[PDB]
């Protein structure tokens, strides 16, 4: 019984759920909806030299 | 083409009484920002150039006597005179300057009934 | 066997559920994943990227690059308005097609601050000062600089650095707004005026242009995924 | 600081009024590791003979100019030993350094956007047809966008504001990009890593990325100033390697 | 004071589009002036504005293409360009000026055209 | 929490030589300013989150990709079964959603919704048992059926669904079955090495075929069935985002388009949705 108890998505003003995998292939699992990584620095600051807001751009 | 029409075509009101001209538009001429009504009243006699009498539909041009008094708002405007003179035979125009193209009123003649 | 009981919602297909399902290709050997640059983890990584905003989108300019250029002239321009538009990032002809409005159009609720970067593309000898104002709702749009200075304004002095940022903040009575904006969730107006004026030496072109970029701040959020009202078809594509 | 010097191979580039250097999606080019390798033969690495600065032909910026695009690496077929290695090998892999350079004056004005679009698939001028090879890129010379539509048969739909790909040109800033503002800049440098979904690909039937230069503020000047303003592109391969040696293609 | 002296009689044959002219007694910056067509068989109508201090010009939709405006900054005189002069174009054309954003502060005397042939 | 948006730190009045409102976009750098840098602000604790804008939450929603029809009785055997070469370019909505990104890699969940009806004409059934349908997926290379009653339907190795009406829609899961390390939504290249043949993404599309038929023979009347295919991408990874499309789609194998306007027109550059009389803003 490799039952996994995770946490439920609730408002950030009984909050846990269980999960068991029934199939031998990882393609059969449910979705990875609770992976909330983000790193926008590759599109917004793709600069060779760092830039500070306070300092002049040039 | 906004139409600031007038009714009636004429009154033939006698000298020494009151008269109330009217002008009805097809679209409101009140600017909700500065609270101004964009209508002017003009006086035109046969032979000479017309003269402005009222601007903003409620304020009188300098050099005009107190007999003319403008009133009304929104779409409907009026011009009241308390005692006309026999020299006032003319066609008065309610000219709009709200938008393009500039459209003048239909006028109103003054006939002879005394 | 074990006594069970079927509840409502059985044998239905809801297009937004998370259930497991058998694999059609058991023990399939998936090809290794390598490192490909530029991975996206969140759509707000895209809305936070500057995009050129077609402020000058009149009848003739939508079919050219003239839609992207805001003209400025150096006479006595103290009574003229450079530009002015409603603040509606999702439902507005100025914003709805940019890299931000396109993302907001697949969502029904948005909330956050918005950056507007203005870039002076004149000559290096042209100098001027502008007033970039934001006016919250509740009153009529400003008609002149004397009226527009009473809102959240920035005085931009064109010099060695060419870009100036006007940050429209979050001022609303509700936490979120509607992308399909209405009279109840209005967000105000954004206007520009001449502070002093554009002055050039003898030799430089007397008229210049400005470019506008719009992005989202680090507190922008969207919710309620919907379809975008931008793409449609009549029959199956073949 | 506004001065920069980029030295690659036996070539150096000196700029005195640059903005900065943009590095792809935050990653610098590098060689293929053994983890991600698929081809088993030993690759070749002519680091100096290949990874140097090659100068494409110059173009003129006119007042009515709309834009230009090159496609890589097909713009470097006949350029040094890079083209020879492209011809003699089956698989190639490299990043690039792109230096666009244009100096006008303190009395000129204008603004160019310089983008490097990966997989910039283009549409035909005549829908219900398909483009030909000659209509996408001819040589190191540029392909010019148009102010209005193109009524060709097998040509690219070169209307400027759809950028050839059928999208909004103003959003082209999602890709690695820079702006040349004659007020501020006289150069634009972009370092592009190798972007693909395969570890290597044939360099003759694949266009890794398209370099597009587009004026958003048209060139304007007075009658007293120099009216000829050239734009020059200079591209340097970086960390280039090849597999699959056999006889030369195109002979 | 600010009398807008117009041009003299310009009666002629049709297809002889005449440039009607008016003078001014005010600075030619930040004001506007218009021409209005007066014939007692047509009431009053409007043609097009010229706006000194803003450098722009509109036209009446019925008179689009028919009429054109232009002014000279150092001449203190504005005239009309006309096209396809007809017999029905007989009217006492006027001149008016704008002191404020709108309204006509002054009027011209009124020059009439008698298209006869 | 994860992943809550940033807070607005309280800021007051200042008079400094460090101005962050002025930047330079000529470097290809999006300004990282916040509202506190241009005005006085208050401390608000922002509890908003970006959970619904993630890629896995943006794309993991089933969308139709194909609608096919096939008859059950007879006449012109080609009409007795349906076939489809697997695409994502036949329905514009999911096509644009996928085309937001240059490269994708995900597992798929495939749902089939089959709805039948009774065809008109003489000699109707007036009573018939439930219909059983077969969906068979043929990888690139395998034999393809030429009729409803064909030997190729045994599917000794090709996966198949036998689905009976009155039940839930058929469903399965499929791994990342591509040849390369990601799905290529775009391809600026050719099929041949001499730069000729097929241009665009159509060359890399080698996924297989899907055929669908009626298991029943019927033989008393005619019944027409329609199959709708729904795709749900899960475990999604995306690379190199692109601008969303402007022009309407035309072909399912090209990126061909017609030039469209960038946006919608408005009356003036100072238009704010008001009647806007004449003067100092409108002439
Ligand atoms: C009854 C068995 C049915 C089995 C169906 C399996 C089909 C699996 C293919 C679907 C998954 C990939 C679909 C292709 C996606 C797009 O075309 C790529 N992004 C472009 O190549």
């Amino acid at each position: 019984m490799g039952a996994q108890v995770s946490t439920q998505k609730t408002g950030a003003h009984t909050i846990h759920y269980t999960n068991i995998n029934y199939y031998k292939d990882a393609a059969s699992n449910s979705a990875n909806r609770q992976d909330f990584t983000q790193d926008p620095s590759k599109f917004t600051e793709p600069m060779k030299d760092v830039m500070i807001k306070s300092l002049p751009a040039l | 083409y906004i139409e600031a029409s007038q009714s009636p075509s004429s009154l033939a009101v006698s000298v020494g009484e009151k008269v109330t001209m009217s002008c009805k538009s097809s679209q409101s001429l009140l600017y909700s920002s500065n609270q101004k009504n964009y209508l002017a009243w003009f006086q035109q006699k046969p032979g000479q150039s017309p003269k402005l009498l009222i601007y903003w539909a409620s304020t009188r041009e300098s050099g005009v006597p107190d007999r003319f008094t403008g009133s009304g708002s929104g779409t409907d405007f009026t011009l009241t005179i308390s005692s006309v003179k026999a020299e006032d035979l003319a066609v008065y125009y309610c000219q709009q300057y709200y938008s393009y193209p500039y459209t003048f009123g239909g006028g109103t003649k003054l006939k002879i009934k005394r | 066997g074990l006594p069970t009981m079927l509840t409502p919602g059985s044998n239905q297909f809801l297009t937004s559920d998370d259930f497991q399902s058998p694999s059609a290709m058991p023990q399939f050997d998936v090809t290794p994943e390598m490192k490909i640059p530029g991975e996206v983890h969140n759509l707000m990584e895209i809305a936070e990227v500057d995009s050129v905003v077609p402020v000058n989108n009149t009848k003739e300019n939508i079919n050219s690059m003239e839609a992207y250029r805001i003209p400025v002239t150096g006479g006595d321009q103290l009574h003229t308005q450079v530009f002015g538009f409603q603040m509606q990032p999702g439902l507005n002809s100025v914003f709805k097609r940019t890299l931000l409005g396109e993302i907001l159009n697949y969502y029904a609720h948005w909330s956050g601050s918005v950056k507007l970067t203005f870039v002076f593309c004149g000559s290096a000898m042209a100098t001027g000062k502008f007033l970039l104002a934001y006016s919250p709702p509740g009153a009529s749009p400003p008609q002149n600089r004397k009226q527009a200075m009473l809102g959240t304004h920035v005085i931009w002095d064109v010099g060695l650095q060419s870009s100036c940022v006007l940050c429209i903040p979050w001022i609303s009575q509700t936490h979120y707004r509607l992308v399909q904006q209405d009279e109840y969730t209005s967000a105000g107006y954004v206007t520009c005026w001449y502070q002093t004026g554009l002055i050039v030496p003898p030799g430089a072109p007397p008229s210049c242009t400005i470019l506008c970029f719009a992005s989202a701040c680090n507190d922008f959020s969207v919710r309620m995924l919907r379809d975008t009202p931008f793409i449609e078809q009549t029959q199956l594509l073949q | 600081d506004r001065v920069r010097s980029i030295t690659l191979g036996n070539s150096t580039i000196t700029t005195q009024e640059c903005a900065n250097v943009v590095v792809g999606y935050g990653v610098w080019p590098s060689y293929l590791q053994d983890n991600e390798a698929t081809a088993e033969d030993q690759p070749t690495q002519p680091d100096v003979a290949t990874c140097r600065f090659y100068t494409l032909d110059s173009i003129q910026w006119q007042k009515e100019s709309d834009g230009w695009w090159w496609k890589f690496p097909e713009a470097l077929k006949n350029m040094g030993l890079f083209g020879q290695n492209m011809e003699y090998h089956y698989l190639g892999r490299s990043g690039y350094t792109i230096h666009v350079q244009c100096n006008a004056s303190k009395f000129h004005q204008g603004c160019l956007l310089v983008v490097c679009v990966p997989e910039a698939e283009m549409g035909c001028s005549d829908v219900e047809r398909e483009v030909v090879a000659a209509s996408l890129s001819s040589e190191d010379t540029a392909k010019s966008f148009s102010r209005t539509e193109s009524n060709g048969q097998h040509t690219v739909q070169t209307v400027v504001y759809n950028a050839g790909m059928g999208v909004g040109v103003g959003n082209l800033t999602i890709f690695p990009h820079q702006w040349i503002n004659l007020r501020t800049n006289n150069s634009a440098t972009i370092v592009m890593p190798y972007i693909n979904s395969v570890p290597m690909d044939n360099m003759f039937r694949h266009y890794n990325f398209t370099l597009m230069i587009i004026p958003f503020a048209k060139l304007e000047y007075t009658e007293q100033a120099s009216n000829y303003v050239p734009i020059t592109v200079t591209v340097a391969p970086m960390c280039a390697e090849y597999n699959g040696l056999r006889l030369a293609s195109h002979q | 004071e600010v009398q807008l002296q117009q041009s003299g009689p310009e009666l002629a044959r049709p297809w002889a589009s005449v440039k009607i002219s008016c003078q001014a007694f005010y600075t030619f910056s930040n004001y506007g002036m218009q021409w209005v067509k007066q014939s007692p068989g047509q009431g009053l109508e409007w043609i097009g504005p010229f706006y000194p201090g803003n450098a722009d010009t509109s036209y009446n939709q019925k008179f689009k293409g028919k009429a054109t405006l232009t002014a000279d900054k150092s001449s203190s005189t504005a005239y009309m360009q006309f096209s396809s002069l007809t017999s029905e174009d007989s009217a006492v054309y006027y001149c008016a000026r704008v002191v404020a954003t709108t309204d006509f502060d002054y009027w011209g005397q009124g020059t009439t055209v008698t298209v006869s042939s | 929490a994860v992943a809550r948006v940033a807070d607005t730190m309280p800021t007051g009045p200042r008079n400094t030589e460090s101005v962050p409102a002025l930047t330079a976009v000529e470097t290809g750098h999006t300004s990282q300013v916040v509202p506190g840098d241009t005005m006085q602000t208050r401390h608000v604790k922002n509890y908003h989150s970006r959970t619904e804008s993630s890629i896995e939450n943006f794309l993991c929603r089933a969308a139709c990709v194909y609608i096919a029809t096939y008859k059950s009785a007879g006449g012109t055997p080609t009409e007795r079964y349906a076939s489809w070469r697997i695409n994502t370019r036949q329905m514009v909505q999911l096509r644009r959603k996928f085309e937001l990104f240059t490269y994708l890699r995900f597992d798929m969940e495939i749902t089939f919704v089959i709805t039948s009806t009774q065809d008109p004409g003489t000699q109707l059934a007036q009573d018939m048992p439930v219909l059983t349908h077969q969906i068979m997926y043929i990888p690139p290379g395998g034999p393809v059926p030429n009729s409803a009653t064909d030997f190729a339907w045994q599917s000794s190795t090709n996966p198949s669904i036998f689905w009976t009406e009155g039940c839930a829609p058929a469903r399965m899961s499929v791994p990342f079955i591509s040849i390369g390390n990601a799905y290529s939504n775009f391809y600026d290249g050719w099929s041949h090495f001499t730069q000729e043949g097929v241009y665009g993404f159509n060359s890399l599309n080698n996924m297989g075929h899907i055929y669908v038929r009626h298991v029943n023979e019927q033989s008393l009347g005619v019944s027409t069935s329609t199959l709708r295919v729904y795709f749900k991408p899960k475990h999604v990874r995306a690379w190199v985002p692109r601008p969303p499309r402007l022009s309407p789609y035309v072909k399912s194998s090209n990126v061909n388009f017609k030039p469209t306007a960038v946006t919608t027109e408005r009356k003036d550059i100072n238009d704010v949705g008001t009647l806007r009389p004449v003067g100092y803003t409108n002439h």
